[PDB]
């Protein structure tokens, strides 16, 4: 009845190894793609640091976590963050992005939640979808009436280790109120405030995304790396107790047959 | 700064990193304006077209796919780009003219969409000008 | 042309830019990024936390 | 089962340990003595009071770090301190210490001293010590092994002569 | 009839929170606690911070602990059983549960460890 | 059981009609099997097939079933060597086809126990190890001085549940030069001749193999390696650079 | 050469889809399903409807089934589960598959399961 | 096994569910009866109509505890009536 | 205290340098030999040549392939390892110390893979 036991655990560890080096290709793939769009964040955000803005612009705040949550503490992280920011204010919403943080946002205040898309986060970063996130953002949440825009977010600040961070959004109400938005020659032509706004959000949304699928893969490698380790533990404790029971049952049978005699 | 640093960069892949230029070309909303040291800082519509990257070594172009063409006043400029015109290899004028003519026909199916598809069939246009 | 008002907004009016771009892009160009561009499988339900739940809208 | 309820106590030696390099390769969670504490010599039971202690949740809170994080840096002090504790633990064939020369290693130990030397050199912390003791604080070992324990003021004078060589370690 | 209906239910509960750990044991012990459920969590750490509770030190074997030996009333315990298992004491840091004896001895241990500990 | 055993021996029975009704007698092998305890309608199947085929002609049948009694059992793979045997010392080839050994073993164990004889590893009498050794030694490969015959002896030993550890298949595997393991779940997943490859092993290697299948099967054995060592990650997108997925296309064709 | 060259392919098929499955139940069971290709999946819901489909009605089961016992015929059995292999009945639910006669009462049960289903 | 293949069939009891609350302990999944229908009041058979039946269902109601998890709302439904009854 | 100091010591280099070179041979297989640092990269090289050098000629294989068989003194074969761990020899190929005996044997191999070469 041990031998059973002691097969599954085998598959389990083979199991383990498989998808932690899975995830070290998946790991290589999302840092080659995360790369550019972290170039694209610091490029523009660096230079809102010029025009720092940084004013009170009923509240849209966007939630980043992967389709799959098959192990890793971010979606814990996740809660914990959209918890705290719900509790200090009750009346932003609570737009997200995948599946993971949904679930998890059912038992803490579901009502002020309104966007709701899965399947995001399962093979790569890509752009087209970021765009038509934003795009549906603009258009059916009116996110430029929200004076603050919050996206929450794993940092993959090590190759093991994370934490959610934030970045706000400017409205174009308030872009134009920035202090060192006159040395800026802007043209009433072409509405720059509104498309700036427009384009920051896509960007910085893109790359908090890229950001979090990159800390989740890394994440995900670490849990199988530990579950691998503790299945071989299994394995050689169970492997000593299945020697010995085989050992004590033939020692039974032989110890009956002798006293059949 | 010592001449001008471009930070042009593509999702796929960035461009330039601050590379120093002789002088840029940024077709935008209302005109291409050439930026090569010092300037003011400016913010600005970058629409479709070449953004020609010259330099000492060759005045090498790029149709640029979109994006905002900004100023720093440290003669930074931080041009954000998503799909470039690598040398003349980006060209090809038989699948640029079969969309055009093929998604035309939906130029007119729904407001957005159909306001989308005329602005795609305006930038394969601006491709085939950059086509030559 | 109108992107704002015709159109949906300037992020639309960019992707489909670049869509113009990467599809328009000549054979040798073409590869696993440019497809992965183009594939898009996001499915848009707006949880109807009060109402208006959008049932997976494709992207 | 049956020879362990027949003795006083035991002395559990495991074996992956003896691979790793613990050469005594005791462990301490299993081995125990039953009546063996009462006979300690008390200068050991003054000196090695939370030793077990500091080992025990050296062992739990390792068991618990499967990852190289900032933990709760409380944790992190654990194991700054049980590893110190545990390489200072290891001896070599045939070379049986005594008291003498061994309490000290023990106070140092258990005060903390231990926590600034690297681990590759916390050996020759052992034997760079053994020598500055026994060349200048000689009275220290020849009382603490005449004596059998630790007075306040040799407690104080045991003290002064760690922080003095650990500043010139 | 003979312990009495509240006993009977404190024990009954405590029975249901440690042996739901047991049951989850094969699943924590490989995968971990973060592949629970949210029920499944709080249960788990309850029964760790019961299952260190249950410890009470001896005026026996206070050579082997260093902690001098307690004694605890039926009343008390019963009481402070209940109080864990409401969730009176789930902010306490699970250690504090460790050679106790009533629940005003965690509550004095919680409040050392994150007096001097933290 | 169930796993088809007796398919390999009688595939090779019949392979064998390709040169035993030609002329070279260096090349004909003659086939003799050993029925041990089986039931007599099995046998009677199997010498219709044998005689469908034309392979009655070079074959020769010792069918101790289980109605007879124990010691015929016992004595029947003794004769069937002795059978082959005068072959073998008259200059030809002959192959033997022990089959079942496990009820042999059975069979001494009843003569032994009911003899009084003292019992061991789960009652088994003690010298079947040596009878094995005795029953399995006889085939040989006679050098010119004595005529350059030849016995080829295969053993059908059935385990229990997989059990190779068992007392019987511990020692009949240290006896015979080489094993072909059969297993259930690879006849369940398709592979009808369900040879594990990576259990079987041959002693001889390619001394004795036809020299085409020397130059072909290094690369092929090679593969197959290979190819169970990366079938882990076969159930996924599996991609993991070009040469895993190479290797799992090399080997599931093969 | 007996039952036939069809019947026998379809008897390995079937054979072999339930080895596949089989082989699958550790990934599902205590991993995951959701971690499967499409080809996995997919054979894994075929297997999980053949497996429910071999359950048959007997006649002296009344008394612990309740259901009317059901004979089916050889060629019929053959048929069904040749259809249900090559996947031309794959939108039908499990439940319709289990306690039932030939695929004809399959059709007639996932038809009435919609039915009370509304 | 001599009593279990001598006997008109069993009533399993086993701690763990005796640990879980379920005082009688019964292991619906092994605890069977040789007879149904006979040996039963009316009452609590054909009748009522589910107490013919409730033996599948409430062997489906551990058969999707995590690993048949919850798909659809029927699913949930199940759940809940299981767990209730 | 039986086979010397120093014949402890280079034999646990060895040992230790294998392990290290074993340990680090899943990422060789996933990346290559980029990810390792300069002294990883320096570890599992010499790791590697340690591995070839372990090969010897036999005096019993001469029928067998070609090669010479020596009998290397252990004193030799110790030197000749310790030279190679002290990092001189960084600079011979690896299939200098392939099928080789004594180290002088190494230097000649990758002499005459020299005059071969130009
Ligand atoms: N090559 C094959 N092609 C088709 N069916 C096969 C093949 N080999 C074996 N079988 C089938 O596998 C089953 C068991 O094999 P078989 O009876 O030939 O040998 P076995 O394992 O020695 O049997 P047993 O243990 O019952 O004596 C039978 O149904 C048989 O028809
Ligand atoms: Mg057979």
């Amino acid at each position: 009845e041990v031998e059973m036991r002691l097969k599954s655990i085998k598959n389990i560890e083979k199991i383990t190894k498989t998808m932690k080096i899975v995830a070290s290709t998946r790991l290589s793939k999302a840092e080659k793609a995360k790369i550019s769009a972290k170039k694209m964040d610091e490029a523009e955000q660096l230079f809102y640091k010029n025009a720092e803005t940084k004013n009170l612009d009923k509240e849209l705040i966007v939630a980043i976590t992967s389709d799959k949550g098959l192990c890793g503490s971010i979606h814990s992280q996740l809660a914990k963050a959209v918890r705290r920011h719900l509790n200090d204010q009750p009346n932003a919403d609570i737009v997200t992005i995948g599946d993971k943080i949904k679930m998890q946002l059912l038992r803490t205040h579901p009502n002020n939640i309104k966007l709701s898309i899965n399947g995001i986060g399962k093979d790569a970063p890509t752009f087209q979808e970021s765009a038509l996130i934003a795009d549906k953002l603009l258009s059916v949440m009116k996110a430029g009436t929200y004076p603050k825009i919050s996206i929450f977010y794993n940092d993959p600040v090590s190759s093991l280790s994370f934490e959610p961070s934030e970045k706000p959004i400017f409205n174009a109400k308030t872009i134009e109120q920035s202090p060192s938005f006159g040395k800026f020659e802007i043209d009433t032509d072409a509405n720059v405030p509104r498309d700036l706004f427009e384009y920051t959000l896509a960007n910085q949304m893109l790359t908090a995304m890229a950001q979090g699928y990159a800390a989740e893969i890394s994440a995900r490698r670490n849990a199988m790396d530990n579950a691998s380790k503790n299945a071989g533990d299994m394995i050689n404790r169970y492997s000593i107790l299945y020697n010995r029971t085989r050992q004590a049952v033939i020692t039974n049978e032989l110890v009956d047959i002798i006293t059949g005699a | 700064s010592s001449g001008l640093k471009l930070q042009f960069a593509l999702p796929h892949e960035t461009l330039y990193s601050g590379s120093e230029v002789t002088q840029v070309n940024l077709p935008a909303k209302s005109g291409r304006i050439g930026v090569l040291a010092n300037h003011v800082p400016t913010v600005e519509q970058l629409l479709p077209g070449v953004v020609e990257v010259m330099e000492g070594s060759n005045s090498k172009k790029f149709f640029i796919s979109g994006g905002f063409a900004t100023v720093q006043p440290d003669s930074q400029l931080c041009v954000t780009a998503i799909e470039a015109f690598p040398l003349e290899s980006f060209s090809q004028e038989n699948i640029k003219n079969l969309l055009a003519e093929a998604k035309k026909n939906v130029s007119s199916s729904d407001a957005r969409e159909a306001a989308e598809a005329a602005i795609q069939v305006e930038v394969l246009e601006n491709l085939q000008s950059v086509l030559k | 042309s109108a992107w704002r008002k015709a159109g949906i907004s300037y992020a639309a009016y960019l992707n489909v830019a670049a869509q113009a771009i990467r599809s328009s892009l000549k054979t040798e160009l073409q590869t696993a990024s440019v497809l992965n561009r183009s594939q898009t499988d996001a499915f848009y339900t707006q949880y109807k936390n009060g109402t208006a739940a959008s049932e997976p809208t494709p992207i | 089962t049956n020879v362990i309820s027949i003795t006083d106590g035991q002395i559990f030696l495991e074996a992956e340990l003896f691979y790793k390099g613990i050469r005594p390769a005791i462990n301490v969670g299993l081995s125990v003595s039953r009546v063996g504490s009462a006979a300690q010599v008390k200068a050991l039971k003054q000196v090695a009071g939370s030793l077990k202690l500091f080992l025990a949740q050296y062992r739990e809170v390792a068991a618990f770090a499967q990852f190289g994080s900032d933990l709760d840096a409380s944790t992190k002090q654990t194991l700054v301190r049980g590893e110190r504790l545990t390489q200072l633990l290891k001896q070599n064939q045939y070379s049986p210490l005594a008291t003498e020369e061994q309490v000290p290693l023990i106070y140092a130990g258990v005060n903390g001293h231990l926590d600034g030397i690297e681990l590759s050199r916390i050996g020759e912390f052992e034997s760079s010590f053994l020598s500055y003791l026994k060349s200048n604080h000689n009275e220290l070992l020849t009382e603490i092994r005449e004596k059998g324990e630790l007075s306040k003021e040799l407690l104080a004078s045991l003290k002064s002569a760690t922080e003095s060589f650990v500043a010139t370690f | 009839a003979v312990v009495g209906q509240e006993h009977y239910d404190v024990a009954s509960k405590v029975q249901e929170t440690l042996q739901t750990y047991k049951s989850l044991q094969d699943i924590i012990a490989i995968l971990g606690m973060d592949e629970l459920s949210e029920q499944d969590k709080l249960t788990v750490e309850r029964a760790r911070k019961i299952q260190r509770f249950l410890s009470q030190p001896f005026a026996v074997a206070e050579v082997f602990t260093g902690i001098p030996g307690k004694l605890v009333r039926l009343k008390d315990t019963v009481a402070s059983f209940k109080a864990v298992l409401e969730g009176k004491y789930d902010n306490i840091p699970e250690h504090a549960f460790y050679m106790v004896g009533g629940i005003e001895d965690v509550v004095a241990k919680a409040e050392k460890l994150a007096a001097e500990a933290n | 059981r169930q796993t088809g055993k007796t398919a390999v021996a009688l595939d090779t029975i019949l392979n064998q009609k390709r040169w035993n009704n030609g002329s070279d007698e260096s090349k004909k092998l003659y086939c003799v099997y050993v029925a041990v305890g089986q039931k007599r309608s099995t046998v009677a199947q199997l010498v219709q097939t044998l005689e469908q085929h034309d392979a009655m002609k070079y074959s020769i049948i010792v069918a101790a079933t289980a109605s007879e009694a124990a010691p015929l059992q016992y004595l029947a793979p003794f004769t069937a060597a002795s059978i082959g045997e005068w072959f073998r010392d008259n200059g030809k080839h002959a192959l033997i086809v022990y089959d079942d050994l496990s009820k042999q073993a059975v069979a001494y164990r009843q003569l032994s126990l009911l003899l009084r004889r003292p019992p061991g590893r789960e009652a088994y009498p003690g010298d079947v190890f040596y009878l094995h050794s005795r029953l399995l030694e006889r085939a040989a490969k006679l050098s010119e001085k004595e005529g350059s015959g030849s016995l080829t002896a295969l053993p059908v030993i059935e385990t229990q549940g997989g059990d190779v550890s068992a007392y019987i298949p511990t020692n009949v595997i240290s006896i015979t030069d080489g094993q072909i393991f059969l297993e259930a779940e690879l006849f369940y997943k398709g592979i009808r001749p369900a040879i594990n490859v990576g259990l079987s092993v041959s002693r001889v290697g390619s001394a004795a193999q036809v020299k085409a299948l020397k130059q072909v099967a290094g690369s092929l054995k090679l593969f197959l390696a290979q190819y169970r060592e990366v079938a882990a990650f076969a159930q996924f997108g599996s991609d993991l650079d070009a040469s895993t997925k190479q290797t799992l296309v090399r080997g599931e064709r093969l």
